[PDB]
This record gives structure tokens, sequence and C-alpha cells, in this order.
């Protein structure tokens, strides 16, 4: 349920589905990698870990959302080519994302 | 630069496929329980003096 | 971050900060409301948990 | 990069966001006029 809500509002802001797709795919892969790390560490599937994952659902997509918003806005305003525009937007937004 | 995977989508795609596959494989083997072993361990000693 | 960078390019600190806030208002809302959406399922709960 | 292709309710949303950012700039300047009261309120 959380995921769909996390999805829903994003589209409501992006007003275009294809933009909203990119943030969505990030979460399932991150959760699957978290499951792999739990397997390696030996952690079990507890209500505590699942609640932490529910809390994470929102945080996980923030990194993708920032870059998506930056690329969309810069493309809409400047109007440059999608590929060069997205490479540039990645150049600007690297430090805030990593921090 | 952090542009290597931007240059070629295939590498990022295969990395994502590996992460997805390994997680799908991992989920079945994980133990399931309501709560972890948070409680303090207890050891009991029994002596009988009839 | 963007306020400090705009200072680096030489923009006036106050005018730098206001413009930075105007530009970065969107993503802040986008990541705050996304987290709030994630937490809404928990706050409005009718189950045994 | 791969998925993106060059290019009512959504228009209403966009214009609402534009109005929000305009009011945000005005309100931010107004707050900047009053700094010490904001600091005291933060405390």
């Amino acid at each position: 349920e959380a995921m769909v809500l996390v999805f829903i509002v994003m589209y409501l802001f992006l007003h275009n589905v294809r933009y909203t797709l990119i943030p969505a795919i990030v979460a399932p892969i991150a959760l699957l990698g978290t499951f792999t790390v739990m397997l390696l560490a030996g952690f079990s599937i507890n209500v505590l870990t699942m609640f932490g994952m529910v809390l994470a659902i929102g945080i996980i997509v923030d990194d993708a959302i920032v870059v998506v918003e930056n690329v969309e806005r810069i493309m809409a305003t400047e109007g440059l080519s999608p590929k060069d525009a997205t490479s540039k937007a990645m150049k600007e937004i690297t430090s805030p994302i990593i921090g | 630069m952090s542009q290597f995977f931007i240059r070629r989508p295939v590498f990022a795609w295969v990395i994502a496929i590996f992460i997805i596959i390994f997680g799908l494989l991992s989920i079945p083997k994980l133990p399931i329980a309501r709560f972890p072993s948070v409680a303090p361990p207890q050891v009991n000693i029994s002596a009988t003096y009839p | 971050e963007f306020a400090k960078m705009l200072k680096e390019e030489g923009m006036s600190l106050i005018e730098a900060t206001v413009a930075a806030a105007k530009l970065r208002l969107r993503p802040i809302l986008m990541t705050s409301l996304a987290f709030t959406c994630g937490v809404i399922p928990l706050v409005i709960a009718t189950g045994a948990s | 990069a791969t998925i993106l292709k060059p290019i009512g309710f959504f228009a209403w949303f966009d214009r609402s966001f534009d109005k929000v950012t305009k009011k945000y700039e005005l309100m931010l300047l107004k707050i900047i006029k009053h700094t010490v009261p904001m600091m005291v309120i933060f405390l």
C-alpha cells in the first residue's frame, strides 16, 4: 500500500507517467538488495525489519525524485536535447544527492 | 565523472538484473519470526535435596 | 547547498538564498510529501496491529 | 535518458505551483525583513 501511495503522489506532481516510472523501479531493487544483505548477515524477516522497510519506502525514492525533477525542469526550460540535458542535470545534482 | 553507465545502458541494466535476481533468490531462505532474540538469555540450574 | 554555491558565484547572500529557496522548493516538497504518503498507511490503521 | 522522449487538471496544477512559488518569493522577502523575531520564535 505505501508503495502505491508513494507512487501516486509522484505522478500527481509529475503529471506524466513516463517521468514517474524512473523513481518507482529504484525501490524494489533496493529492497531486494536489503534482503540479500539480511541473508548474508543472518537477519531474519521480523516485524521490526518490515516496519523499517515500510518507513524506508518514502526515503528510498528521494534520490531518484531529485534528479527526475531537475532533469524535467531543465529540459522544459532550456529545451536542450534529452541526453545532454540529463547528463548536465546529473552534473549539477550529484553533490546534494550524495550528501 | 560517474558517466560510464550513462554512456552504455546495458551495464546498469545487467547490474539491476543481478540485484533483482539475487534478492528473489535470497527471500525464500530468510528465516521468519515475529521478533528477534531481543530477550536476555537465561540459564537454569536445578539441584534436589530430598 | 545552493545558497552557498550562489554565494560562490558572487550572488548576494540574501538574494542568493531567496532564489535558491524558490528554485529548490519543489524537490523538498516532493521528498517530504512522498515520505508522508508512505507513513499515512500506518497512521490510519484498522487492523489488530 | 533512454525512456524520455522529446516533447486541464495538470494545467491547473502547474499554474497553482507557479502562483505558490510567486507567493513564496514574496513571503520569503517579507520574512527576511523580520529576522530577529524569527530567531526569537525559533528559540
